[PDB]
C-alpha cells in the first residue's frame, strides 16, 4: 500500500530549510509557495488551479 | 493579476494509419500465419490458396517480395505489449494500394518520388537490402519517440 | 500581449514601498488592458519571445 | 455444393474498370478471352475489338452478361456487330490451356487464340470446371 508521500508520479521539490539553527527565513517559504503554485498552474496548462495548502 | 491562455497542437499521424482518402485498396481476405505482425510494417505472402481463396501472410523476411502494409483497426486488433498488434491465426487488414503512414528507422528525410527500400524486419530504411516498387509521398513526421514516413503503395 | 512566463517580472514589489510595478504602470496609463498569450512564447520557432502592443 | 467459377466472370470487388463503348468488328468473341483494339475512331469514340492474333498486344478480357448477348449454345459468345463489355482493370477468370498452376505473382503469357499459355500477372486462383481449367488474372491499365 502506497502512501501519499511515496507516489512516484507526483511533483517533488527539495527545499532549503525554512528553520536552520533556530533562524527563520520567511522569504524562502513565500518564494517556494509561489513557485509551487506556478508549477501547478503551468504543467496542467491552465486546467487546474491550486486551492489548498 | 494577469489572465493567461495556453495552446497545444495534436500529432499528425499514428503508425499504420491511412494517410488520406485518395484511391486505395484493402485486401481483407488474409490470415496471419507463424507469428505476430506490427501495425505499420510490411508483410509477405507465403501461400495463396487455389480454391479456398485466402492468402497466408507473415512478417517480412530476407530475400522475399513484400505484398502490402497492415493498417489500424479498433475491432480486428489485439492490444498487447502496450500497442496494437495482429496476433497469429486471425484476419488482417492488408493494404495493397494507396498512401499510408509506415514505421521507419532512418535519420534523414526522403525525397519525393524516389524508390522505397526496406529492412529485414519490414520497416523502412534508407539503405535497406530489399527493393520495392513503392515510392515516397513526402510526409515525414515523428510521434513520441517514434519515426513515421508517408509511403505510396502500387498494386503488385 | 506578453508571454505567460513574464507575469512574475511585473508583480515585483517596488523598493521601499508596498505597491508593485504593474499597479504604477496602470495608474500612469488608464484604459489599457494587459493580457497573456502562450503563442508569444516562441515567435521565430527557435525559442525567441516577443511582446505585442 | 456449387461450382467455383465460370469463364469471363469477375473474381473480386476490388478496383475494376469496364469499357462498354466497344463493338466486335469481325468474327465472334468467346466470353473469357482476350481482345485487342483494331481501330479506335478519333471522333466517334468507339473501339473495334477482335480476337487476339499472333504478335499483338492484348487490351482486355470480355465478360459475361445475361442481357447483352444470348446464344443457343451452352457457352456464351459475342456475335459480330454487337456491343461488347471489355474489362481493362481488375481480377477476372480466364480460359487457359496449361495444366499446372504457376507461381504467384508471375508474369503470364497469352497464346495465339487468346488463351493462357506457359504485363498482366497471376493472382492465385486455379480451379477446374467441366474441363475448362480457369485461371485468375489481374489486369492493369497502362
Amino acid at each position: 500500500i502506497v502512501s501519499v508521500f511515496n507516489h512516484p508520479n507526483i511533483t517533488k521539490i527539495t527545499s532549503g530549510k525554512w528553520i536552520d539553527a533556530s533562524t527563520m527565513k520567511p522569504e524562502t517559504a513565500e518564494a517556494e509557495l509561489t513557485q509551487a503554485i506556478e508549477t501547478i498552474e503551468t504543467i496542467t496548462r491552465g486546467q487546474h488551479r491550486a486551492t489548498n495548502i | 493579476q494577469i489572465n493567461a491562455s495556453y495552446q497545444r497542437d495534436m500529432a499528425i499521424a499514428l503508425p499504420g494509419m491511412v494517410a488520406d482518402t485518395s484511391k486505395y485498396n484493402i485486401d481483407g481476405a488474409c490470415v496471419v500465419n507463424e507469428g505476430d505482425v506490427l501495425v505499420g510494417a510490411a508483410v509477405q505472402v507465403v501461400q495463396a490458396q487455389a480454391v479456398d481463396g485466402h492468402k497466408l501472410v507473415k512478417a517480412l523476411t530476407t530475400g522475399t517480395t513484400p505484398y502490402g502494409v497492415a493498417i489500424r483497426s479498433h475491432w480486428q486488433t489485439v492490444n498487447a505489449q502496450n500497442q496494437m498488434i495482429y496476433e497469429d491465426g486471425g484476419a488482417i487488414n492488408v493494404m495493397t494500394s494507396g498512401r499510408v503512414w509506415m514505421l521507419s528507422k532512418s535519420t534523414e528525410a526522403p525525397t519525393f518520388g524516389s524508390a522505397v527500400k526496406l529492412d529485414v524486419d519490414g520497416q523502412e530504411k534508407s539503405d535497406g537490402t530489399i527493393e520495392t516498387t513503392w515510392t515516397y509521398a513526402g510526409g515525414w513526421t515523428k510521434y513520441k519517440d517514434i519515426q513515421l514516413v508517408e509511403v505510396q503503395l502500387h498494386q503488385l | 500581449l506578453i508571454p505567460p512566463s513574464m507575469r512574475k517580472v511585473l508583480a515585483i514589489r517596488m523598493p521601499e514601498t508596498t505597491m508593485s510595478y504593474l499597479d504604477y504602470f496602470k495608474s500612469q496609463n488608464s484604459g489599457i488592458e494587459i493580457d497573456s498569450i502562450a503563442e508569444l512564447e516562441d515567435i521565430d520557432g527557435a525559442g525567441t519571445k516577443g511582446v505585442l502592443v
